[PDB]
């Protein structure tokens, strides 16, 4: 019916460089598209509207235009202080509903770092609590992109973990990264040795990190 | 002694005013009928500056004041006679058996006619045959046509709506031009604006027109401008101050403009005689182009159209022009507008039956020819309306009455052209009454409806420029 | 000039609420109202709207008779009603304005209320768990001592946590609280210090969560092996 798919999913550029997402349309039957942009926790704020008119109030090395089902927006010098999140927004007309895109995340392009790996057994404390949940760490790297698998007893296991990253650093501007796995104590116990395995772009070979229980 | 037209036109529409409101039996939301009952309901309960935000989604309220005004006395009178009728959020959905109430609509369409409709084109007639000296029988009959204009009689009675009033406002306009009373002119004008915005489609004559005249056509005088300048505000004030004193003030004001003009929505979703709703079904606009390039081409073309006819008007104004000017400009905004609906065809259906008074032959002929096509164009309504007799009853008496039995005109050309319209009509009315679409695409014949009504407006409207063009040989004006 | 939202707090599912929006300074009635709703680390979704000029309330396809908008220009305010309050719902909430014009030339979205909280969940508020991430008993010595604290089964949000109780605050990260199946959460305190120095400084996270007022304090040590 109505819809966006906007290009690409992530982009990373450091300051003074010009680059450019797009925005494909689904059917060109209005010229209404709204760019807006997001600094976390804050409200996204607007910054084209009618397809090309830039709002007032914005500086000007941002420029849109419409290429007749395929929307674009492009920034010239990309400054340090414009790294957000950039949504495309269309609206039909008055009484139909609108749609917005699903996310364009600007960021720092650096050199690759290695992933610092450490890897934590349940405690004694946690195996009064009920279960037992092991966790393993990645620290300061470089692509972003990087996975990690569990592996106990020598199998590899999935649906029991969960993954999470911190936002980019401010200052030397890479990312951390945990890794959980929630078993019961007994099902902690039944088995014996435990790992997990990083893999990572800056990782050259992926690396494994282990521990007998005990 | 010549007043048996003006009682049998008046059984003929209350012996049609009998067939079906629109919208019957129709539950959710009711048709035509109910959102006048309702109109004529919540005016007499709420005040002032709740008439246009009380329910935005049930029929609310959306021409200019004097159709709020009006249903206003006539819900007072109606209470008088029943309340029960009005009941305030209960009366919404009124359907008696004994057809209560019925009647008493029908009655209020009948003398809103005989009081704006009647007198207008009766004098007009009796001062062009005044000053023609024509036979009175002549005068008689150029009268009892106009009257039984079928698509009108049928649009205001059955489908119920008031077009008759703003109708006869502007005929009164006409009439105090031909008669230089200017001043008064711009006040008739003004008054059949405010009852329905659809009557903005004469403005771009009247302005012109009163221009030339008063400012420029004799002389370079300028007191009357001052003074059409005085009467025109003045309407406007007089008309809108209940509003905006007695009301929330300038913000009940912008609320009823905006809700005079909504903002566009959809693109092309009614089929009617239109110019886009022809080709959109072979280039397929939807694709194409944006919404706000249609909006201004719809824009664009208007004004290219009625554009001559107003240059010429600021040229040439005469009395004996009138008709064909306001033909144009009508026909112009109608035929190339972005969302037009079913109706409309009478507001330029004025200045074509205006015409009857004519003395040539071909004029008469087109002019029965095109009255006729446009009752045909009417027909899905009321197909969809119920109303399965009442059209060709009427189809029927018009043409009977005006003389078709002894009929078209001195050219061979314009008469292979009607005779195969015709053909078409009776033709179309087959394809659907037996035939099926072909369910690739079943709304086909009211597709086919929607075409053979554009071919016949657009030459008639080029007809019109032409018969401009044509004349203005200075003729004797007696014509 | 600026939007205000009120009305945010827990609701079991099948509950209601009533999301009240208030203008300041421009017409309610010219504005086309908007709720624009972000789910928890996901993209932005348009909900429902209006057209202030013919009530022309239009829901998204997932909130169809579970909610119904409403709007009041007496008082410029703009109501959302929610009647359903599937579990999924929860999300941050905005009203937003946006100002159509002749020949539907849009304007934009100009302004965006502050923004709301909602939380869809059936539990009780309950206290954290910690437990130390005790620093590897046989680390590389010198080096990387990476080391923290985890917190577990906690409700709602948010906690926060420090080290030392501010006399530790360099290399610290704080992971985002993961909404886990069981339907408390969880997250973690992490810090690096020389191997050696580990031997030497002590260190004691500090954890303070302000819907259950309760302050927790713990040193972490290896685990003697
Ligand atoms: C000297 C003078 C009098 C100058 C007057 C200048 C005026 C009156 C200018 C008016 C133009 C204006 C202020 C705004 C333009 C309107 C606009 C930007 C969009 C209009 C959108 C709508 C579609 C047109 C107005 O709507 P409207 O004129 O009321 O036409 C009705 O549109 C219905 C659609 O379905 C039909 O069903 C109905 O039959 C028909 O009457």
């Amino acid at each position: 019916d109505i819809q966006m798919t906007q290009s690409p999913s992530s982009l990373s550029a450091s300051v003074g460089d010009r680059v450019t997402i797009t925005c494909r349309a689904s059917q060109s039957v209005s010229s209404a598209v709204a760019w807006y942009q997001q600094k976390p926790g804050k409200a996204p704020k607007l910054l084209i509207y009618s397809a090309s008119s830039l709002y007032s109030g914005v500086p000007s090395r941002f420029s849109g235009s419409r290429s007749g089902t395929d929307f674009t927006l492009t920034i010239s010098s990309l400054q340090p202080e414009d790294f957000a999140t950039y949504y495309c927004q269309q609206s039909y007309w008055v009484g139909y509903p609108i749609t917005f895109g699903q996310g364009t995340k600007v960021e720092i392009k650096r050199t690759v770092a290695a992933p610092s790996v450490f890897i934590f057994p349940p405690s004694d404390s946690q195996l009064k609590s009920g279960t037992a949940s092991v966790v393993c760490l990645l620290n300061n790297f470089y692509p972003r992109e990087a996975k990690v698998q569990w592996k106990v007893d020598n199998a590899l296991q999935s649906g029991n973990s969960q993954e999470s990253v911190t936002e980019q650093d401010s200052k030397d501007s890479t990312y951390s990264l945990s890794s959980t796995l929630t078993l019961s104590k007994a099902d902690y116990e039944k088995h014996k040795v435990y790992a997990c395995e990083v893999t990572h772009q800056g990782l050259s070979s992926p690396v494994t990190k282990s521990f007998n229980r005990g | 002694p010549e007043y048996i037209i003006f009682v049998c036109a008046v059984i003929l529409r209350c012996t049609i005013g009998l067939g079906p409101y629109s919208g019957k039996g129709s539950p959710p939301l009711y048709g035509d009928f109910e959102a006048q009952r309702h109109w004529m309901e919540i005016t007499q309960h709420l005040p002032l500056s709740k008439w246009y935000w009380y329910d935005l989604q049930y029929w609310g309220l959306d021409y200019p004041p004097l159709t709020a005004f009006h249903s206003y006395l006539l819900g007072l009178i109606g209470s008088f006679f029943n309340p029960s009728w009005f009941a305030l959020e209960k009366s919404r959905g009124f359907e008696s058996p004994d057809n209560g109430l019925k009647t008493y609509m029908r009655s209020t369409v009948i003398i809103s006619d005989i009081l704006f409709y009647f007198p207008a084109v009766i004098y007009f007639t009796k001062w062009l045959g005044r000053y023609r000296n024509q036979s009175p029988i002549g005068q008689s009959i150029a009268a009892s046509a106009i009257l039984f204009q079928p698509s009108l009689m049928l649009i205001d009675h059955g489908h119920f709506q008031y077009n008759s009033v703003m109708l006869g406002l502007t005929a009164y306009a006409i009439n105090n031009l031909l008669d230089e009373y200017y001043a008064m002119a711009a006040v008739c004008f003004v008054l059949s604006i405010c009852f329905k915005q659809m009557a903005l489609y004469y403005a771009p004559i009247f302005f012109a027109y009163l221009l030339s005249r008063s400012l420029l056509f004799p002389k370079f005088n300028i007191a009357r401008l001052t003074v059409i300048a005085f009467a025109t505000l003045a309407t406007f004030a007089i008309i809108f101050a209940p509003l905006y004193f007695l009301g929330g003030g300038l913000k009940n004001i912008h609320q009823c403009i905006h809700r005079i003009f909504p903002f566009a929505r959809g693109i092309f979703e009614d089929k009617v005689a239109n110019f886009w709703c022809v080709t959109n079904v072979f280039v397929k606009y939807k694709e194409r182009f944006t919404i706000q390039q249609l909006q201004l081409y719809s824009l664009i073309a208007t004004v290219i159209g009625f554009l001559p006819a107003m240059i010429m008007t600021l040229l040439h104004p005469k009395k004996h022009l009138l008709p064909y000017v306001l033909i144009a400009c009508s026909m112009s905004f109608f035929l190339f507008s972005f969302q037009v609906h079913e109706k409309t065809i009478l507001i330029p259906l004025l200045p074509i039956t205006l015409l009857y008074s004519s003395t040539d032959w071909n004029v008469l002929s087109l002019v029965s020819w095109i009255n006729n096509v446009a009752l045909f164009t009417l027909w899905p309504l009321l197909k969809k309306d119920g109303l399965h007799l009442q059209y060709a009853v009427s189809f029927l008496l018009s043409n009977w009455l005006i003389g078709n039995f002894s009929l078209l005109p001195y050219n061979v050309v314009w008469k292979s052209f009607i005779i195969g319209t015709y053909i078409a009509m009776g033709f179309y009315h087959f394809l659907d009454q037996f035939v099926a679409p072909p369910s690739k695409y079943p709304d086909l014949w009211v597709l086919l409806n929607c075409a053979v009504g554009f071919i016949c407006f657009s030459i008639f409207w080029l007809w019109s420029y032409y018969k401009i063009f044509t004349s203005g040989s200075k003729s004797m004006k007696d014509l | 000039v600026q939007l205000v939202e009120s009305g945010g707090g827990l609701v079991q599912p099948g509950g209601s609420l009533r999301l009240s929006c208030a203008a300041s300074g421009f017409n309610v009635y010219s504005s086309s109202i908007h709720w624009v709703r972000q789910a928890p680390g996901k993209g932005l979704e348009w909900v429902a709207s209006i057209s202030s000029y013919s009530g022309y309330t239009s829901y998204a396809d997932s909130v169809k008779g579970r909610f119904t908008i409403s709007a009041d220009t007496s008082k410029n305010t703009a109501y959302l009603q929610m009647n359903s309050l599937r579990a999924e719902d929860t999300a941050v909430y905005y009203c937003a304005r946006e100002y159509w014009s002749w020949y539907s030339y849009s304007y934009g979205i100009d302004y965006w209320g502050q923004g709301t909280l909602v939380t869809v969940s059936s539990a009780s508020t309950k206290g954290p768990s910690v437990f130390p991430l005790a620093p590897s008993s046989k680390s590389t010595s010198g080096g990387t001592a990476a080391l923290g604290c985890l917190v577990k089964d906690y409700f709602p949000e948010p906690v926060t946590v420090s080290w030392n109780s501010g006399a530790l605050t360099s290399g610290v990260h704080t992971f985002p609280a993961v909404l886990q199946s069981s339907g408390l959460y969880s997250l973690s305190s992490v810090v690096t210090v020389p191997s050696s120095s580990l031997g030497t400084q002590t260190y004691i996270c500090n954890v303070n969560h302000k819907p259950s007022n309760t302050k927790v304090d713990k040193k972490v040590e290896p685990k003697s092996c």
